[PDB]
């Protein structure tokens, strides 16, 4: 037994202020973000949003990795989060067919 | 990857925090070192593959002359292929 508010700092993306969705980690410093957050951010910076360390000399996307273990932890610990995110995706696609 | 965002991804919005006192009560295949099959201590993380190991365990594997990642067998040149993961340790401190 643990208070979720005690865990939140370790499960949350600073770029959106919410839980990690598709957690993605900068290999140089190991700070983690949602995939969409960090990809968009690195369009206009090559430095980590948190610690300012250079992600890559020129092509910062080379130096990020999907962090499956971290995301797995997130979805296992945060009640409702995975179901919620899965539903948002279905709802999106039902209103936006291909 | 190319890191291309899907139509859903391009418009997704945050998953907001749970800020009530909701307590939490399975995490073995995530907080466990695959070498000693014990819980991670002083987590070290491979840069290329993001595989986590106890500092002492991975340093030991590398020192034996096996320069492969124990989890995925990717080449590891040295301990400079590894970063400390204090933020993983911190999570483990609170949960256990
Ligand atoms: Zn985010
Ligand atoms: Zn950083
Ligand atoms: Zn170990
Ligand atoms: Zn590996």
């Amino acid at each position: 037994r643990i208070k979720i508010t005690e865990l939140n700092p370790h499960l949350m993306c600073v770029l959106c202020g919410g839980y990690f969705i598709d957690a993605t980690t900068i290999i140089e410093c190991l700070h983690s973000f949602c995939k969409t957050c960090i990809v968009r951010y690195l369009e206009t910076s090559k430095y980590c949003p948190i610690c300012d360390v250079q992600v890559h000399k020129t092509r910062p996307l080379l130096n990020i990795r999907s962090d499956k273990t971290l995301q797995d932890i997130v979805y296992k610990l945060v009640p409702g989060l995975f179901k919620n995110e899965m539903k948002r995706r279905r709802d999106f696609y039902a209103a936006h067919p291909s | 990857k190319t890191w291309e965002l899907s139509l859903y991804e391009l418009q997704r919005t945050p998953q907001e925090a749970i800020t009530d006192g909701l307590e939490i009560v399975s995490l073995h295949s995530e907080l466990m070192c695959p070498i000693c099959l014990d819980m991670l201590k002083n987590t070290m993380t491979t840069k290329e593959c993001l595989h986590r190991f106890c500092a002492d365990c991975i340093i030991t594997a590398l020192r034996s002359g096996n320069k492969e990642c124990p989890t995925c067998r990717k080449k590891l040149v040295s301990k400079r292929s590894l970063r400390p993961d204090p933020n993983f340790d911190a999570l483990i401190s609170k949960i256990y």
